[PDB]
C-alpha cells in the first residue's frame, strides 16, 4: 500500500497467551447464545 | 559531529555503570548485583570530577580538553534519555543496562495482513 | 478508487465506532441502533428513538433496552416538568461498554488472584460463575442453584463465594448505578437549597458556601455504600458456617478492578530502577493495599464543577488528607508487608529513595505510596517509551529536550547532542502532526507575517493524552471490525460445525482462520494494556 514506514511494533507474533484469547471467543460465544440477542 | 559524541558517550555510560553498579554481574541473573549492593548501603554517589578524570585517562591527541561547559551539555544530554541527575547527582543506568543487552519484543514483524502495520493511513 | 486500504471509515467515526463495535459483536445489530443513536445525540426518549431510528417500532426499542439494561448499558433518569407529564429518559453507559470490552481480562485476574488452593478449583466453580455474572448481568444465588441437579457439593461454590466478595468484586446491585452521575449532584444541590428559609444575605448569596458543602458530606454516603459493607457481609447462622445473604442478587465492580489493573502499570514501572525480588517485595506491598485505596476520579468533580478556583485548589489538598488518613492503608510496616526483617527494610529506604515519586512521604518510619503525585509520572514515563518505540528514539530525546526546559528556542536544541539541520528539524515536522510540538510564532510586523517571525516551540500537555487516547480507540474500533468482516467467510462454515459436535483445503481454510482469528485478541490485549493509562488520572 501508500504506508511503507518505519516499524509499527508491539505488533509480534509469539503470543503465549492463546488460552486468554479462548476465554474471550467463549465469552462471545455464550453472549452470542444468550437469551437476549435482539439480532437483524 | 559525529562519531567522537557517541565515543564520549559510550565512554562516560560504561564509566557511570561501572561506577554505581558492580561489573560481572550484569551479563548473568545469579543473584544479581550481589542481591544488589547486599540490600543496599550508604555508598550511593556518583562522579563529581571523578568522571573528568576517566576522561583525563584517556583522550584524542587534539584540542577536546572541554571542561565546564561540555561537561554540563553532555549531563543535559545524560539527564533527557537515561540517569535522572537527582541531587548529589546520583545515576542509575538501570534501563539503559537492560536495553543494551519493556521488555520480550522478539520475533517481528511478519509480511502478512493487518495490525502487522496499524500505522500512518492514519488509524 | 480501489479503496482496499480502509479509507471509508476515515472522517466518518470516532469515538463511537468503537462503541458499535463492541455492542454489534455482542448483542446483535438493532442493539447498535439505538447505541449509535445514544452516542450521537445525548438525552433521548422512547418515542424520541423511534421517530429518528426510521426502521424500528415502540416494540422493537423498548425490547432492546431490557437487554441493554441488563449489562447496564443504558442509564436509566425519570424526569418531570414545572407543569407535569413525568416521563422516562435514557443517557448511555460507558461503564457497561468497558465491561463487554475487557470480558476475559476481567477472568484473567479473579483467577491469578486466591491463595495455596491452585488448579484444582479455578476451571469449573469461580471461572463458570464470574463470566455467567459478566454475560447475564445481576444474579442471584437461588436462581443459579437450581441449574445443577442433586447438589452434593453445594457448599463448595460458598467457601469461593464468601471470599471473593471479602476482598472487591462482587457488589450489590445497581440501585444506584443506572442513577446518571450528574442528576445525582442536580437534584442534591436543590433539595438542600430549597429547605433553608428566608434569611439574610452576608454577599448576597452565602449558601454557595453551606448547602453545597452539605451536598459534599451527603456525597460521601452516597459512593460508599456500594463498597465492603456489612449488610451483605459477616452474616452468623447459629449452630452452622459463615455464610452470606444469598437471597438478593450481586453483580461485579468496575471501580475495584480498575484500581487492581492500576498496579501491572506499577509494576512495569518498578521494573525500571530496581531489580526483581525488590520489585516482588513492592509488589506484595502494593497487592495487601488494593481494595481499600483511593480510586481512579470520584463523580464528585466529574461533572458539576463550574471550576471554582478556590474549591479546585482544595479537592486535590484534601485528597491528599485523606491519602494520609486511612483506616490501615498507611500501616505498612514490617509485620504487615513480610506475611502476607531488616533486609526488606532496607529495601523498602531503596524504594523510599528510588525517586520516582512512590512510596515516599515518611516522616516516622512506616510507608504510604503516593497514588496522587505518581499519575503525570505513570503518564509521562509511558508516553515516552511509544515515539521512542515507534517513532525513534532520537524523536524521544528531542520530545524530551523540549519538556526538558519550557519553551525551547530554535538554537538551543541544535547545540545539544545532534548538529543542526539534518534531522533535528525533520522530526519535529513528524511530531506536529501528534500535537506533541504546539508551534507559537511571535513577529515584529503589525499583520502576524510568518517571515518576519520567530518560533517558540513548548510542549503543551492534555493535548499530547488526549490525541493518543483517541488513536488508541481507534486502533481498537480497527481492530474489532476487521475482525467481524472475515467472519462472514465463516458463516457456511462455523454455522455449519454443529451437526457433529476430510476434504483437505479446509485444513487451510478452517484451521487457518483460527489462529488469524486468535492474533487478533492477542494484540487487543495489549491495546488495553497500552491504553488504561490515559484514563486513570
Amino acid at each position: 500500500e501508500f504506508p511503507s514506514i518505519p516499524l509499527p511494533i508491539n505488533g509480534p507474533i509469539t503470543n503465549k497467551e492463546r488460552s486468554l484469547a479462548v476465554k474471550y471467543i467463549n465469552f462471545g460465544k455464550t453472549v452470542k447464545d444468550g437469551p437476549f440477542y435482539t439480532g437483524s | 559531529d559525529i562519531e567522537f559524541i557517541n565515543s564520549l558517550l559510550t565512554i562516560v555510560w560504561r564509566f557511570i555503570s561501572e561506577n554505581t553498579f558492580p561489573n560481572g554481574f550484569k551479563n548473568f541473573e545469579n543473584g544479581p548485583k550481589k542481591n544488589v549492593f547486599y540490600a543496599p548501603n550508604v555508598k550511593n554517589y556518583s562522579t563529581t570530577q571523578e568522571i573528568l578524570e576517566f576522561i583525563t585517562a584517556a583522550q584524542v591527541a587534539n584540542v577536546e580538553l572541554t571542561p565546564s561547559n561540555i561537561r554540563s551539555l553532555c549531563e543535559v544530554l545524560v539527564y533527557d534519555d537515561k540517569l535522572e541527575k537527582v541531587t548529589h547527582d546520583c545515576y542509575r543506568v538501570t534501563l539503559e543496562s537492560i536495553l543494551q543487552m519493556f521488555n520480550y519484543f522478539k520475533m517481528f514483524p511478519a509480511s502478512k495482513h493487518d495490525k502487522e502495520v496499524v500505522y500512518f493511513d492514519e488509524w | 478508487v480501489m479503496t482496499i486500504s480502509s479509507l471509508e471509515q476515515r472522517t466518518l467515526n470516532p469515538d463511537l465506532f468503537l462503541y458499535k463495535e463492541l455492542v454489534k459483536a455482542h448483542l446483535g445489530e438493532r442493539a447498535a441502533s439505538v447505541i449509535g443513536m445514544l452516542v450521537a445525540l445525548g438525552r433521548l426518549s422512547v418515542r424520541e428513538l423511534v421517530e429518528k431510528i426510521d426502521g424500528m417500532d415502540v416494540d422493537s426499542v423498548k425490547t432492546t433496552l431490557v437487554s441493554l439494561t441488563q449489562l447496564r448499558c443504558v442509564k436509566y433518569l425519570q424526569e418531570t416538568a414545572i407543569s407535569g407529564k413525568k416521563t422516562t429518559y435514557y443517557y448511555y453507559n460507558e461503564e457497561g461498554i468497558h465491561i463487554l470490552l475487557y470480558s476475559g481480562l476481567i477472568i484473567d485476574e479473579i483467577i491469578t488472584q486466591m491463595r495455596v488452593n491452585d488448579e484444582e478449583e479455578h476451571k469449573q466453580l469461580v471461572a463458570e460463575i464470574v463470566q455467567n455474572v459478566i454475560s447475564l448481568g445481576s444474579l442471584t444465588v437461588e436462581d443459579y442453584l437450581s441449574s445443577v441437579t442433586s447438589d452434593s457439593m453445594k457448599y463448595t461454590i460458598s467457601s469461593l463465594f464468601v471470599q471473593l466478595c471479602e476482598m472487591g468484586y462482587l457488589i450489590q446491585i445497581s440501585k444506584l448505578h443506572y442513577t446518571p452521575i450528574e442528576d445525582l449532584w442536580q437534584f442534591l444541590y436543590e433539595k438542600h437549597y430549597k429547605n433553608i428559609p428566608r434569611n439574610s444575605p452576608l454577599s448576597d448569596l452565602k449558601k454557595r458556601s453551606q448547602a453545597k458543602m452539605n451536598a459534599k458530606t451527603d456525597f460521601a454516603k452516597i459512593i460508599n455504600k456500594p463498597n465492603e459493607l456489612s449488610q451483605i457481609l459477616t452474616v452468623d447462622p447459629k449452630t452452622s458456617l459463615r455464610i452470606v445473604k444469598p437471597t438478593v442478587s450481586l453483580t461485579i465492580n468496575l471501580d475495584r478492578f480498575m484500581k487492581g489493573r492500576r498496579s501491572k502499570q506499577l509494576i512495569n514501572l518498578a521494573k525500571t530502577r530496581v531489580g526483581s525480588v525488590t520489585a516482588q517485595v513492592y509488589k506484595i506491598a502494593l497487592r495487601l493495599t488494593e481494595q481499600k485505596s483511593p480510586k481512579i476520579r470520584d463523580p464528585l468533580t466529574q461533572t458539576g464543577l463550574l471550576q471554582d478556583l478556590e474549591e479546585a485548589k482544595s479537592f486535590q489538598d484534601e485528597a491528599e488528607l485523606v491519602e494520609e488518613k486511612t483506616p490501615g492503608l498507611t500501616f505498612n510496616a514490617i509485620d504487615l508487608a513480610r506475611h502476607l526483617a531488616s533486609l526488606i527494610n532496607s529495601h523498602l529506604k531503596i524504594l523510599a529513595s528510588s525517586n520516582f515519586p512512590f512510596l515516599n512521604e515518611t516522616k516516622p518510619g512506616v510507608y504510604y505510596v503516593p497514588y496522587s503525585k505518581l499519575m503525570p509520572v505513570l503518564k509521562s514515563s509511558v508516553y515516552e517509551y511509544v515515539i521512542a518505540s515507534t517513532l525513534g528514539p532520537s524523536a524521544m530525546r528531542l520530545s524530551r529536550c523540549i519538556r526538558d526546559n519550557k519553551l525551547v528556542s530554535e538554537k538551543i536544541i541544535n547545540s545539544t547532542a545532534l548538529m543542526k539541520e539534518k534531522d533535528i528539524r525533520s522530526t519535529l515536522a513528524s511530531l506536529i502532526r501528534y500535537n506533541s510540538v504546539e508551534i507559537q510564532e511571535v513577529p515584529r510586523t503589525a499583520d502576524r507575517s510568518a517571515s518576519r517571525a520567530v518560533f517558540l516551540f513548548r510542549c503543551k500537555e492534555t493535548h499530547s493524552y488526549n490525541f493518543m487516547r483517541q488513536n488508541l480507540e481507534w486502533n481498537m474500533a480497527n481492530l474489532l471490525f476487521k475482525k467481524e468482516k472475515l467472519k462472514q467467510e465463516n458463516s457456511t462454515l462455523l454455522k455449519k460445525a454443529n451437526r457433529d459436535d476430510l476434504l483437505p483445503s479446509e485444513l487451510n481454510q478452517l484451521k487457518m482462520v483460527n489462529e488469524r482469528e486468535l492474533n487478533v485478541f492477542a494484540r487487543l490485549s495489549r491495546l488495553l494494556s497500552l491504553w488504561e493509562v490515559f484514563q486513570m488520572a
